[PDB]
């Protein structure tokens, strides 16, 4: 698939469909994240409700009544509840798909700059100074969604690229440009992206006007790595093609945003679907909670029941058609018909008709109703709402609530997530003496494990931390005047490094303070500009974020760097300028790991060698002769400590060249740069001439911030039994450090790599998958005692235990390919992370993301979670159970693709936590109550069939028949489902192995719900027989001696029997009694007696004309009342008293402890992940 | 130039204890001093309330007497009823054997020959019946229960009103369906089947006192159905030309209705009870009350025209002579489930406190919980 766009020139003939309108189309710039588009919303949401049985027997029994009639008939308003049902879902789907659609907009009317006056005749040297200049071409506003394949875009400073396009010229001379790409990876370096060779001279619209070219593409393919293209333009001197080759380096993507540039042009190539996060994202699928899809299960079971008292039905009805000396033959007009099987045919289908309520017509839209108000209450929850983002917790699908409550598996986003993208200066060792306070949550979490009573220790270390840092302010301002001194972005805290920088430890540690801190301010490639509000302010524009942090220090301590000559740089050292001179520069590369510059030191003159890089690389290229010796191992523990600690780590060695080795090296490098033929290896082997000797100085560390609360959240959830597994695009070291602070990897902790390295392939096997698979199948072996086998997984779906071993999993994208590839190895690979309490999937695809959250999902069937911010987490937010994004201060497609969004990965316990618990729960408790409160009334019908031949007459007036599912018996179920809590969410965060429950699925079975359909069977033989054991004797139930014997009458005793036992039941099996559900149970009772008072007073119902008077009248009505209700509910209260008793589960136990007060300490709102946390008593 | 140019160009939610779920509550956590208790009060009286209505329930004393046997059993001489027909209950005399007689007194001018004559039925009461006196009669093996028959009827016709041809046969769920119309063309006045086989036997507005003729205890067909049912029922507004007789009701009205005889349901308080199907398969029915005088112990005669059939479908129709309970008839149900409740409750409560004063754990450990044990 190859697609050619041209720019300024006619589509060839052979292009164009016939009628001045190209073949190819294009796809709108337009994105879509709703469920349903608008024309395929009504048969998609129809087909997804009828994937509900129940809807289907309902639709079944309307459809079969209305073309036969037979028994019963009444068509018209037997077909409304179904109808009215499934509307009010599909509104409620589509208020809900409206607020996806409300996003999408608000994307979609981004504004961009699209240059006009020239048609794009795609969808409906270069530049020519002879052309005459059109004034009317200019770079107009436009939106996002107007952007079409071929359009030439001019994109601002801070811009987010509306469409993957081609680079033509940046405002900066030579056609750089810098991206961020933290949305399209985890990367936090800007990336460097090149424009084209021959439209870098292309500045203004008239230049682009006056240009034509054209651009054979390969077509979209989500390898975020690789594109492939030639544009090729006619030479305007001479008339001949010449082509030059487009890479990735000059494409720009739609997830990415231009940065540290004033304006971008380029030519756009792919648009909406087309695009590769686009193409990477998926659609938004529509998910089912799994406690629906077993309810599917519970439904069938209600179903064969139903099945099979309708056959009893049918053939004892049969049986007796065919029997004589009836009453029937005399006074019914009755003759035996013939084929008695087709008589018991139509018995079947008169007892369907009876049976009907068994299954509830109110089941799912009362589960709908329960789900919506779970969702509000998460909305309208105020701990989850984030104040500086302005930002509540916002469900976006209003159905998978409960699914929060059975999590087992987090997978998470390193970048964004689970760090907030900011870099610290933290600490540094200069000779040997290591300089910086800081006390992090992993610190207080690891102290905390240690004993220690962190609350104290932590708040006293940090009220130090902060007096230290206003001392080492003041004294830095009594030290000298900088000019570009701000003390409110301070970061670096030892109070030690400014007191010593003056006298403390002695003129050499005096001037390798002077000197490291000037180093830091030399070598870099940070760039200076005026800030806009502050002129004198500025601003330090970096390419990466730590050269930022280190420059950011060196000003503060007192060794500014301003401005930028034309030679070297202007150091303002204790306030006082001076320019240096740079000789060379040796640039920061992936494959380098190292920086370097050269400085003129005056006299003849020395060069200065100034080499910052990893810890490891720059020990490598160190000095025999001199180094202390004792710097290099006190150097080697504080980088140690502080890798420890999370930190990312540099060290700096300066060499002193003399003037003679520098001439030789510079034009050793001279000709080795204007060398051709792969410059780059040339300036290698010069490099690490130079390099090779070097005298280490001093080391830096770094914070990369977490955000808020994370290692308590982290904590917290694995108390509750969910394992985390951190699945980055981000490089393997930086997600290691992440690992550290997080507390998920410990020291004294093995790391396991699934390196597929060629010096250990030298060892393990040939080549890739074959060592991959070696080294899964020997840390099976070695570590634990299980291979990769079919029983071995199935041994491990067993257990979902946390695990025990002290294993970390470290795997790179390439080797986790080869580890997804095949099903045997598929397998060993879930084996070795199943175990491993701790797993990094470093340097991932959205579609790695997406494939490790399938293979954890499907082997092991298992509740999975997804949090994320960026387009790598859509594909993997998608295809998990709940997909939560994280919500930042601008629109993010990871907010719009998912089920939940939070301000904050801390919030996650709590909402995670209180609501899943609550919501799996709530549910669990509600399903087979519903089924169970239904089960009585409709159970009772068919006991009446045994004493009317089983011939169809109803033992309930028909407004009893709809009102008990209506209002009779609806209100208690759904507020157990709504409102139950069974601790609060203060004992839900403080105990969180309370959550363990939901991951057992202890809560949920069809076992449960089989012993709820046995009670309610039970008790409907009860509420049946009861009554008719008062009336069997000799009719007579009444004082007066008047009669009581219409059927209707009976089912008064039945059905008031069936409400209050039903309600109580449900009041029973609830946690909590509060006024409000409490009001509305007691509300339901008395409504069964009040509206059997109005119906009966009045003349409009027939023969139920007084049955309030009459049977409300009648001692024997509350005799059997009483009696009748103990009965019901004695066995179930009895099997739960003997069960908290001595066999209680754990919330039992946890409320027995809340009643003795052990919980008392902990205020109301109590967020114990929270940072500003008011401290607890105990 | 195009360069410069473009160069140049809350949420917080609601806090209230409503929307933050913190609803004043109880969580009532069930602990053995507090169930215990609640099982003990419960069995206690429980216990207490079967033990009184049992007491009551052994005041009532009653008489039945199944006469459906009386056209071929019974003879024109005064003789016994077989034991099978009779039961008898009076508590202050549990012996009491003394069966009652009965006598069959034909009547030839009758030609319905299934049911005929007149059914003499004697019996000796030992004790008094209170000042309420129920005679009932009862049906065995009569379906008045089935799918067809028990909606077979005009609520038209039953609140007076001259119900169309097409108002009583074609309205929805209720109609009379197989008896709306005779042959003539001619509305059935109580259309339907309940109407149409409305028991028929003639009970007696007396009870003859054999020993002393000049005291006859009395007995009326008024109040014998509850007075608001007047309100539902209402003589009809038909015009005798549109309306004829059910069929089976044809030997009751051999011309038809005409200007006089067409019947007043709202004043018939024995079709309102016939009206109203039993619900099983056993049917009592009040027919004679007497709110009056006591019935003093002593021999009484009660003379019934035998006029519905029931031997065709093997059935029984009986005569069941009450004063009753306030929970109606005698029935030791309620009691004997009361008592059975109340032990129930003491022996769960018993069971366990003896798990608990053997195995009985602590109640509030943190010691207990599961992950704390493993
Ligand atoms: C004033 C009311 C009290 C207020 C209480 C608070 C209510 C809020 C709580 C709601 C929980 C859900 C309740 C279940 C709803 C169905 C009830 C039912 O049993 O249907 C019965 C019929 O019902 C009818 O025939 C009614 C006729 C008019 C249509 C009314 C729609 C019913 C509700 C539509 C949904 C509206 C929900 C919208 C909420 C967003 C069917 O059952 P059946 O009779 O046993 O079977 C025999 C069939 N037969 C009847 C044909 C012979
Ligand atoms: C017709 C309305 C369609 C919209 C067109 C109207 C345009 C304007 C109308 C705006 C009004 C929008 C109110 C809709 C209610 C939910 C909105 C909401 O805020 O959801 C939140 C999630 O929180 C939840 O999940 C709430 C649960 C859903 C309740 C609605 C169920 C509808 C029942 C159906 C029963 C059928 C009854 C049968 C008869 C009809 C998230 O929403 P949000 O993105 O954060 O933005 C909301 C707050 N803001 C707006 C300030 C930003
Ligand atoms: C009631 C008498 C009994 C009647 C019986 C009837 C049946 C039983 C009914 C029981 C109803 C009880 C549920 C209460 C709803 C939760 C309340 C809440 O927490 O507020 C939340 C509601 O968020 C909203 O924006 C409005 C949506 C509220 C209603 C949506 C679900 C309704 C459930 C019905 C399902 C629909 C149909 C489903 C069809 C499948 C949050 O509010 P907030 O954040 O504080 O607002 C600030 C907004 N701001 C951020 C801009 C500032
Ligand atoms: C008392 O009620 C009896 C039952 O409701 C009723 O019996 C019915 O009497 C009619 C006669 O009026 C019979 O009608 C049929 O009789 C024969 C036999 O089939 C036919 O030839 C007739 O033409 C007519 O079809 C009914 O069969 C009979 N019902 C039963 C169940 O036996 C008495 O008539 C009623 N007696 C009085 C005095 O009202
Ligand atoms: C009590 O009832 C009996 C029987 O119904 C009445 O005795 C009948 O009286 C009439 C006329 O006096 C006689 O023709 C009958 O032969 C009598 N029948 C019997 C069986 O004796 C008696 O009159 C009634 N008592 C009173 C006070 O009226
Ligand atoms: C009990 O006594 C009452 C009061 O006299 C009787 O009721 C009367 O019955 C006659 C029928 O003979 C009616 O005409 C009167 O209208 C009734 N009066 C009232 C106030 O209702 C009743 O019949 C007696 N019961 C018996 C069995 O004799
Ligand atoms: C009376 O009934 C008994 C049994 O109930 C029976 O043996 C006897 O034959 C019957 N008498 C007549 C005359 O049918
Ligand atoms: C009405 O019919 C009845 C049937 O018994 C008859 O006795 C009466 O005489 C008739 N009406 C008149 C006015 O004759
Ligand atoms: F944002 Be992550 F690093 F994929
Ligand atoms: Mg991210």
């Amino acid at each position: 698939e190859l697609r050619t766009v041209y720019y300024n020139m006619p589509l060839p003939k052979d292009m164009i469909d016939e009628e001045g309108n190209p073949i190819m189309q294009y796809p709108r710039n337009k994105i879509r994240t709703t469920k349903y588009t608008p024309l395929t919303f009504l048969p998609k949401n129809i087909l997804f409700q009828f994937h509900n049985f129940a809807n289907v027997y309902f639709l079944v029994l309307i459809i079969l009544g209305a073309f036969q009639i037979f028994g019963v008939t009444n068509p018209g308003l037997s077909a409304v509840p179904l109808v009215v049902i499934v509307i009010i879902t599909a509104i409620k789907d589509a208020i809900e798909d409206s607020r996806r659609t409300v996003l999408d907009l608000e994307v979609n009317n981004t504004k961009t700059h699209i240059l006009e006056g020239v048609e794009n005749e795609n969808v409906s040297n270069i530049v020519d100074r002879s052309l005459p200049p059109r004034t009317d071409c200019k770079f107009a506003k436009n939106y996002w969604k107007g952007v079409k394949v071929g359009d030439i875009v001019r994109i601002h400073n801070n811009d987010e690229i509306p469409a993957d396009i081609i680079l033509l010229s940046t405002s900066d001379t030579d056609g750089a440009c810098y991206v961020e790409t933290k949305n399209l990876d985890g990367e936090t370096n800007l990336k460097v992206r090149q424009s084209l060779k021959c439209t870098n001279t292309i500045r203004t619209s008239k230049d682009i006007a006056r240009t034509k070219f054209w651009i054979e593409s390969e077509g979209p393919h989500s390898n975020l790595y690789t594109y492939q293209g030639n544009m090729k333009w006619r030479n305007l001197a001479d008339g001949e093609i010449r082509n030059e080759p487009i890479t990735i380096n000059n494409v720009l993507l739609r997830g990415c945003t231009l940065r540290n540039t004033k304006w971008a042009m380029g030519v756009v190539m792919f648009t909406g679907g087309d695009t590769k996060i686009m193409l990477n994202s998926g659609i938004t699928p529509t998910k089912k909670s799994r406690i629906s899809r077993e309810l599917n299960f519970s439904v069938v079971i209600n179903f064969v029941l139903l099945f099979i008292l309708c056959f009893v039905s049918g053939i004892a009805n049969g049986v007796y058609y065919d029997k004589k000396g009836r009453s029937r033959f005399s006074y019914e007009f009755g003759t035996i018909a013939g084929s008695a099987a087709t008589n018991g045919f139509v018995s079947f289908w008169v007892a369907v008709i009876l049976y009907q309520s068994l299954v509830p017509i109110s089941l799912y839209i009362s589960v709908e109703i329960i789900k919506t108000a779970q969702a509000a209450f998460i909305y309208g929850d105020v701990l989850l709402y984030n104040a500086k983002l302005d930002y509540p917790c916002t469900p976006k699908s209003w159905n998978i609530s409960d699914d929060l409550g059975q999590v087992e598996y987090i997978f998470s986003d390193k970048t964004g997530t689970l760090t907030q993208n900011v870099m610290e200066f933290k600490k540094c060792t200069i000779n040997g003496v290591s300089y910086g306070r800081a006390y992090t949550e992993a610190l207080a979490g690891l102290r905390k494990r240690q004993g220690i009573d962190v609350e104290t220790e932590g708040r006293r270390e940090k009220a130090e931390i902060a007096k230290d840092r206003d001392t080492m302010i003041d004294e830095l301002r009594a030290l000298s005047g900088n000019s570009q001194f701000y003390p409110e972005e301070v970061t670096f805290v030892s109070k030690e490094f400014v007191r010593d920088l003056k006298g403390a430890s002695g003129e050499v540690q005096q001037r390798c303070c002077e000197h490291f801190m000037l180093a830091l301010a030399l070598c870099h490639s940070v760039l200076v500009e005026a800030n806009p509000d502050n002129p004198k302010k500025l601003d330090l524009k970096a390419q990466s974020p730590d050269e930022a942090a280190l420059v950011a220090t060196a000003r503060d301590v007192g060794f500014s760097f301003v401005g930028k000559t034309k030679k070297g740089l202007i150091i303002e050292m204790q306030g006082i300028q001076k320019e240096f001179e740079i000789l060379n520069i040796l640039e920061f590369n992936s494959s380098r790991k190292r920086m370097s510059c050269i400085v003129k030191i005056p006299g003849e003159p020395r060069a200065l060698l100034i080499c910052k890089g990893a810890d490891s690389i720059i020990y490598s290229r160190l000095s025999r002769q001199s180094n202390s010796e004792a710097i290099l191992e006190k150097t080697a523990l504080h980088l140690e400590q502080y890798a420890t600690e999370g930190l990312r780590t540099l060290c700096i060695a300066q060499r002193e060249l003399s003037w003679s080795e520098y001439e030789k090296w510079n034009e050793k490098y001279d000709i080795a740069a204007a060398s051709l033929a792969n410059r780059e290896d040339e300036l290698e082997v010069v490099a690490d001439s130079i390099e090779r000797e070097l005298i280490l100085l001093g080391g830096t560390a770094i914070e990369d911030r977490l955000q808020d609360g994370v290692p308590d959240c982290i904590e917290l959830l694995a108390e509750a039994g969910i394992k985390l597994w951190v699945l980055t695009g981000d490089k393997v070291e930086t997600a290691i450090n992440i690992g550290f602070s997080c507390n998920l990897l410990n020291n004294e902790m093995e790391l396991l790599v699934i390196k597929t390295t060629g010096d250990d392939v030298k060892e393990f096997g040939s080549e890739p998958s074959e060592i991959v698979d070696a080294l899964l199948s020997k840390y099976l072996k070695e570590y634990f005692n299980l291979t990769g086998s079919e029983e071995e997984i199935f041994e491990a779906k067993k257990d979902h235990e946390f695990p025990k071993g002290n294993y970390a999993i470290v795997i790179d994208g390439d080797a986790l390919k080869l580890a997804l590839y095949g099903e045997d190895i598929r397998r060993k690979f879930l084996l070795l992370c199943k175990n491993c309490r701790a797993v990094l999937c470093c340097r991932v695809s959205p579609s790695q993301k997406a494939a490790v959250v399938k293979l954890v999902k499907d082997s092991l069937d298992v509740m999975t979670l997804a949090i994320g911010d960026g387009s790598n987490d859509v594909a993997m937010i998608q295809s998990a159970d709940v997909g939560i994004g994280i919500a930042g201060e601008e629109g993010r497609q990871a907010v719009m693709c998912s089920d939940y969004a939070i301000g904050q990965f801390r919030y996650l316990a709590r909402l995670v936590l209180v609501h899943g618990r609550w919501s799996y729960k709530r549910l669990a408790e509600m399903i087979p109550e519903f089924f169970y409160k239904n089960m009585i009334f409709a159970l009772a019908l068919f006991w009446y069939g045994i004493y009317n031949d089983f011939d169809g007459s109803y033992l309930y007036e028909y407004t009893y028949m709809m009102f008990y599912n209506l209002a009779f018996t609806s209100l208690p179920v759904i507020f157990l489902g709504i409102l139950d809590q069974d601790v609060n969410d203060t004992i839900s965060l403080v105990v969180p192995q309370l959550y363990r429950v939901g991951i057992l699925r202890k809560e949920w079975n069809q076992r449960k719900f089989l012993w709820y359909m046995l009670d309610g069977l039970y008790q409907s033989i009860i509420c049946f027989f009861f009554p008719y054991l008062v009336y069997h004797k000799n009719m007579i139930v009444t004082s007066n001696g008047l009669g009581l014997d219409h059927r209707y009458f009976v089912g008064v005793y039945v059905t008031t029997i069936a409400v209050i036992s039903c309600n109580t039941y449900v009041l029973l099996h609830q946690y909590r009694w509060d006024w409000f559900s409490g009001l509305f149970i007691a509300l339901s009772c008395l409504v069964v007696f009040a509206w059997t008072g109005i119906w009966s007073s009045a003349i409009a119902s027939r023969e139920f004309f007084k049955a309030a008077a009459r049977i409300y009248g009648a001692p024997s009505f509350w005799a059997v009342f009483f009696v009748a209700v103990l009965f019901c509910l004695l066995p179930r209260f009895t099997y739960d008293s003997f069960q908290k008793f001595f066999y209680p589960t754990d919330v039992e136990i946890v409320r027995e402890m809340w009643q003795h007060g052990h919980f008392d300490h902990y205020p109301p709102g109590y967020d114990p992940t929270d940072p500003n946390r008011p401290k607890v008593t105990k | 130039s195009e360069f410069e140019e473009d160069e140049v160009k809350n949420r917080r939610p609601k806090e209230d204890a409503f929307t933050q779920q913190r609803l004043a509550a109880i969580n009532p956590v069930l602990t053995p001093r507090t169930v215990l208790p609640l099982y003990l009060l419960i069995a206690v009286v429980f216990v207490i309330v079967g033990g009184c209505i049992l007491a009551q329930n052994s005041k009532v004393d009653e008489v039945t007497i199944y006469y459906q046997d009386c056209m071929t059993n019974a003879t024109s001489s005064w003789s016994d009823i077989p034991s099978e027909h009779w039961q008898f209950v009076f508590h202050k005399y549990k012996t009491y054997n003394t069966a009652p007689q009965w006598r069959f007194v034909d009547d030839e001018s009758d030609d319905f020959t299934k049911q005929r004559g007149t059914c003499q039925i004697r019996f000796t009461t030992p004790s008094d019946m209170k000042n309420n006196v129920y005679l009932n009669y009862v049906l065995e093996k009569f379906a008045a229960n089935h799918r067809r028959y028990v909606l077979s009827f005009s609520e038209d016709q039953i609140r007076g009103e001259d119900a169309s041809y097409e108002t009583v046969h074609d309205a929805t769920g209720i109609n009379c369906k197989p008896l709306s119309k005779n042959a003539d063309g001619k509305i059935y006045y109580p259309c339907g089947l309940i109407a149409n086989s409305m028991f028929n036997d003639t009970f007696p507005l007396q009870l003859t006192n054999v020993g002393d003729t000049s005291n006859n205890y009395s007995l009326t067909n008024k109040g014998i159905n509850w007075e608001s049912d007047k309100k539902r029922y209402k003589k009809t507004k038909y015009n005798y030309t549109q309306i004829a007789p059910p069929p089976y009701w044809e030997k009751m009205y051999p011309d038809g209705y005409n200007e006089t005889n067409i019947p007043d349901i709202q004043d018939w308080e024995e079709f309102q009870n016939w009206m109203r199907p039993g619900a099983f398969d056993k049917i009592t029915k009040l027919i004679r009350i007497n709110k009056n005088d006591t019935l003093p112990a002593g021999e009484y005669q009660l003379d019934i025209g035998l006029h519905w059939p029931v031997l065709e479908f093997n059935g029984k129709k009986g005569i069941y002579l009450t004063h009753g309970s306030h929970l109606g008839g005698r029935n030791p149900f309620l009691g004997i489930v009361y008592l059975i409740g109340g032990c129930i409750c003491a022996a769960m409560a018993l069971i366990l406190l003896t798990f608990w004063l053997f195995g009985g754990r602590k109640i509030a450990d943190a010691s207990s919980l599961s992950w704390n044990m493993k």
